[PDB]
């Protein structure tokens, strides 16, 4: 066959800073949505890339709202 | 009356969330819903579910009538 196109076990890559291995069911087979979020000092707002929906932004807002209750 | 601090219009934010983006029923048909929700979340005391609510709020503290009592 040649070269393994994919990692044998996913437990071998690395822990990453802004990586969260999501879960989803794409009608072409399940796959993990590697949602990547980067924090940059500045004005303070939500930059919304990667073709979010309304609900996706609301989920981000909900996560920030909970994280604001407990920050320290 | 509800154990609240003297100043809570400035001292604390209020991130409000509603499961329906638009008006499911036109006008605030759940004014006292938010009254109860905000009172519970600002006095840090729970809100009794299994007892639904509905109405409208006026700034004097009066529950104005609502249409479609049958549907509520």
């Amino acid at each position: 066959l040649g070269i393994p196109r994919y990692r044998p076990d996913k437990a071998e890559t690395e822990p990453q800073v802004g990586t969260a291995q999501g879960l989803a069911w794409t009608p072409v087979g399940g796959t993990l949505l590697t949602i990547e979020v980067a924090a940059v000092p500045g004005s303070g707002k939500l930059s919304l890339t990667g073709q979010l929906g309304e609900v996706m932004k609301e989920s981000a807002q909900a996560a920030l709202t909970y994280l604001r209750a407990h920050t320290q | 009356d509800y154990g609240l601090p003297e100043d809570f219009y400035n001292k604390v934010d209020l991130h409000v969330h509603v499961p329906d983006g638009a008006t499911p029923k036109d006008g605030p048909s759940a004014g006292i819903t938010m009254a109860t929700a905000i009172a519970s979340a600002l006095s840090r005391r729970p809100a009794r579910m299994d007892i639904a609510m509905t109405g409208e709020v006026s700034l004097r503290g009066k529950v104005m009538p609502i249409g479609g009592v049958k549907e509520k």
